[PDB]
DNA sequence: GTACGTCCGATCTTCGGAAGAGATTCAGAG
DNA sequence: CTCTGAATCTCTTCCGACGCGCCGCGGGACGTAC
RNA sequence: UCCGCGGCGCG
């Protein structure tokens, strides 16, 4: 929803998926590039919390 | 030190768009208080695509993987207190709390000659 | 008897008992101790009483 | 002074009331 | 001494009226270009 | 522009 004046009321539930596709996308990246595995064990985990 | 390991790199984690802040500040640290001994050298990962067009011009800078620094220094107690006593760095990505966790020797290999290609197309 | 329930014995293992009880997960240092104890209540900067 | 991309470190104080799950314990017997 | 074992102590969750009327603030920070 | 939060008041 859009409210008076140039800014826009956004709702939490944007801020959450917007959340989880960028951990998603993130998860994806490192998983081709041979990440260190100690690095990709934390970023899931914390892709899980999310 | 008190044997002879290797003092692999460390992963440290920091808030983005603060890592080479962060590196900065590791090494003043390890300036003033004068324990540069148990520490080697900090780096971090990066990666130089050039394009001559599309808005971003002449140079554009990525990380391999971000809000992540490696660290050149040794399990002990004083190092330990030392990197936690740092601004905007938390506990450290290994396995148990207390004592974190190495990187095998082999990838570590893996990760030194993907950073000596950096380098490629010069000029 | 709650001296006698009291498993330490040294200023030492209190301050390491007081140091790991207020921020647990960490290892534990005799000075880092005596820093976190004495900044606790005995500061005129974290602690002041009117 | 004004768009714009990325993001997400100062560590919480003051209620019963019940219901339920899990850790503890000592009571007693073989 | 040692094994059950039923009772007890301790820790975690969900709950706490129902219709209005009025007013004020709301993604904020934060560095990075431009 | 229809939402959220907080505050005051009436039954």
């Amino acid at each position: 929803v859009p409210l008076d004046g140039g800014r826009f009321a956004t709702s939490d539930l944007n801020d959450l998926y917007r959340r989880v596709i960028n951990r998603n996308n993130r998860l994806k990246r490192l998983l081709d590039l041979a990440a260190p595995d100690i690095i990709v064990r934390n970023e899931k985990r914390m892709l899980q919390e999310a | 030190m008190s044997e002879a390991p290797k003092k692999r790199w460390y992963v440290v984690q920091a808030f983005s768009g603060f890592e080479g802040r962060v590196a900065t500040s590791l090494r003043e640290h390890i300036k003033l208080h004068n324990m540069e001994d148990l520490f080697g050298e900090v780096m971090v990962p990066t990666e130089e695509v050039v394009e001559i067009r599309g808005g971003q011009r002449r140079k554009s800078e990525r990380k391999f993987f971000p809000g992540y620094v490696l660290v050149q220094m040794v399990m002990n107690d004083a190092s330990w207190h030392l990197v936690r006593s740092v601004p905007r760095v938390m506990g450290f990505i290994g396995g148990t709390s207390d004592r974190p966790a190495p990187i095998s020797d082999k990838e570590v290999d893996a990760i030194m000659n993907r950073l000596q290609q950096v380098g490629d197309k010069p000029r | 008897e709650t001296l006698r329930v009291d498993p330490t014995n040294d200023r030492l293992s209190a301050l390491v008992e007081i140091y790991r009880m207020m921020r647990p997960g960490e290892p534990p240092t005799r000075e880092a101790a005596e820093s976190l104890f004495e900044n606790l209540f005995f500061s005129e900067d974290r602690y002041d009483l009117s």
